[PDB]
């Protein structure tokens, strides 16, 4: 019930550059990427 | 050693425990007496 | 008396080994080996509860 009631999210779209092409504003690397302000995060059920 | 990290299940295999059953580089043991007696039941 | 019921509100991305915490209802062990150069800050081990914001 805990997984179906609490949801995670992971910004993966857009992928800008912040003084480095691998350095996203979402923190992860450009190859590592698979709020929604300039991140376009997607809500999904929690796996952790 | 476990205070830094050992994660004991990863520390074990069959063979690592097996050599630990055979070496006598420390305290005295009675396994030499016992396993001879139970293979007398297996003789 | 060691049932203090402390809760750690840490960010999900700020903690170290995010891939180690993947898995539903799985007992995932985490080692306290601290890397001095990683920006992913280590956990505090003797906290009883954790919330991953």
């Amino acid at each position: 019930w805990i997984e179906r009631a609490f949801y995670k999210r992971e910004c993966v779209h857009i992928i800008p550059s912040t003084k480095d092409p691998h350095r996203c504003c979402c923190g992860r690397l450009i190859g590592q990427h698979v709020w929604s302000i300039s991140k376009h995060t997607q809500l999904s059920p929690t796996d952790a | 050693l476990i205070e830094n990290g050992v994660s004991m299940h990863r520390f074990l295999t069959i063979s690592r425990l097996e050599e630990l059953y055979n070496t006598r580089h420390g305290p005295s043991n009675t396994l030499y007496h016992l396993v001879r007696d139970v293979k007398k039941r297996e003789y | 008396r060691g049932k203090i019921c402390t809760i750690g509100i840490a960010p999900w991305g700020i903690v170290e080994n995010q891939e180690d915490l993947i898995g539903r209802d799985v007992v995932r062990p985490y080692q306290t080996m601290s890397n001095p150069m990683s920006k992913l800050t280590v956990l505090n081990s003797m906290h009883s509860h954790f919330i991953l914001a």
